[PDB]
């Protein structure tokens, strides 16, 4: 794609960054509205994909709860699965975050975070869907 | 379980050939058994496949019609009765159980008792 | 597995026997109760059917994996861009019909991060039933042994695979041999061990040989298949 434009598909078709993630599906498969939630590196870094800013960005920690965490892992795929949730600081130089809207209404959990240079709580969200990983010793 | 397959042979256009797999083994290793057929230079090919209680069989799209295959398993035998042949059937036809045919090295030969040739030419 | 070691129970709850009409086939990975990964050149037609798969968890051994032990595949899913003549994209889902029940030896391993940082050569394991020499039968029990990432740049130099390791392939092994994956380890893990996790960066996917000098073994690029994944995943569970 030029111009920055995110592949929809393997079938050539781009759309503008600005319409990802945006809460509208216009992707032939809905492929710009069924990947914005991801957990980044080994430590489960929970990341949103802003429509605004065209990137992703860790979560604040303000007003998460378990509920918001739940959402968030229902969102990737991991339907009733819940492991573990914490506020841990920010370790990637990071002035931008996404931060939770308590008043967003019924939204997409993508959707009730909105772009913030600077977090309250001073902590992002770290989160596991599932417990998995372990062996014997 | 060991397979020997048999039949093979020339025809001309619109003839018909019978191939045989005899299978010697345990019957749990016979639960699905099928033919795959593969010509020089090009890629091995799915051509049938039948479950030993002959309640499912399953055919290739370029095959669908014309081949018919079926089990006699008092005998362990295998049988795909082919029908109205052409020029592009010309291959090595192999039987094979489906822990034989999923490979992780795909171009590693399989065996030649496994194997009969058909030939269709004019 | 060539070269390797028989596993304790517990060593690798994730690995999963895949069989097609209670015969033992390829190998998986659990990643949720239901949800196990393996390779999509596993389930070309006419083994795309779910009804010919049952999963087992938790056996070490072929001998014990009897009728009804196992758990029956309800949908198999290949990757829509696999590619059957260079098995690209080599990938599948199973989703079971009844969910696992995890255990001391069964439980899933971790999809990975991106971010993951994992080291040029870094240490992997491989885990599965295939055969313990080339043109050897299945093994009856499960096997695991170390390998080592090798660079694609290397895997696909001149004298190793000469560019036929694209984005969605990883090579692991030794470039001198004598410990690869082998005939029947298809689907099974390739896991690595980060910050404490075991993560699953590979599926057993081709190679040349078994344990061959200059012809390691090519595994599914997990990293690179994840999105795939969580969409599957997501449009199942509503
Ligand atoms: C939060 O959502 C409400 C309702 O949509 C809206 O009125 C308000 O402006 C939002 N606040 C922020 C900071 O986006
Ligand atoms: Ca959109």
């Amino acid at each position: 794609c030029s111009n920055s434009g995110i592949e929809c598909d393997s079938s050539g078709t781009c759309i503008n960054p600005s319409n990802w993630c945006d809460g509208v599906s216009h992707c032939p498969g809905g492929e710009d509205e069924n990947r914005c939630v991801r957990l980044y590196g080994p430590n489960f870094i929970l990341q949103v994909y802003s429509s605004q800013r065209k990137s992703w960005h860790p979560v604040c920690q303000d007003d998460w709860n378990e509920n918001y965490g739940r959402a968030a892992c229902r969102d990737m795929g991991y339907k009733n699965n819940f492991y573990s949730s914490q506020g841990i600081v920010d370790d990637s130089g990071s002035t931008s975050f996404m931060k939770l809207n308590t008043s967003a209404g019924n939204v997409d959990i993508y959707k009730k975070l909105y772009h913030s240079d600077a977090c309250s709580s001073k902590a992002v969200v770290s989160l596991r869907c599932i417990a998995c990983g372990v062996n014997l010793n | 379980v060991q397979l020997q397959a048999s039949g093979g042979g020339f025809v001309q256009p619109g003839g018909s050939l019978r191939l045989s797999c005899a299978a010697s083994g345990k019957v749990v290793e016979q639960g699905l058994m099928g033919w795959f057929r593969q010509a020089p230079g090009k890629e091995r090919e799915f051509v049938s496949a039948i479950q030993y209680d002959t309640k499912l069989e399953y055919y290739a799209d370029s095959v669908k019609g014309r081949f018919t295959i079926s089990r006699d398993n008092s005998k362990n035998t295998v049988y795909l009765q082919m029908n109205s042949l052409r020029a592009e059937d010309t291959a090595t036809y192999y039987c094979a159980t489906p822990q034989m045919w999923v490979q992780r090295d795909v171009q590693a030969r399989w065996y030649w008792g496994q194997g009969t040739q058909v030939t269709v030419s004019s | 597995i060539v070269g390797g070691e028989s596993a304790l129970p517990g060593a690798w709850p994730w690995q999963v026997s895949l069989h097609v009409q209670n015969v033992h086939v390829c190998g998986g990975s659990i990643i949720t109760p239901e949800w196990i990964v393996t390779a999509a050149h596993c389930v070309e037609k006419p083994l795309n059917n779910p009804w010919h798969w049952t999963a087992f968890a938790g056996i070490l051994r072929q001998s014990f994996m009897f009728y009804g032990a196992g758990y029956q595949v309800e949908k198999v899913i290949s990757h829509p861009n696999y590619d059957s003549k260079t098995k690209n994209n080599d990938i599948a889902l199973m989703k079971l019909q009844k969910p696992l029940t995890f255990n001391d030896l069964v439980k899933p391993v971790c999809l990975p991060n991106p971010g993951m940082m994992l080291q040029p050569e870094q240490l992997c394991w491989i885990s599965g039933w295939g055969a313990t020499e080339e043109k050897g039968k299945t093994s009856e029990v499960l096997n695991a042994a170390k390998v080592l990432l090798i660079e694609t740049q290397r895997c696909n130099s001149r004298y190793v695979y000469d560019n036929l390791i694209t984005p969605a392939m990883i090579c692991a092994g030794f470039l001198q041999g004598n410990v690869d994956s082998c005939q029947g380890d298809s689907g099974g893990p390739l896991v690595t061990s980060k910050n404490n996790i075991w993560w699953l960066i590979g599926d057993t996917s081709w190679g040349s040989g078994c344990a061959k000098a200059y012809r390691p073994g090519v595994y599914g690029n997990v990293m690179v298949f994840t999105d795939w994944i969580y969409r599957q995943m997501r449009a199942d569970g509503e």
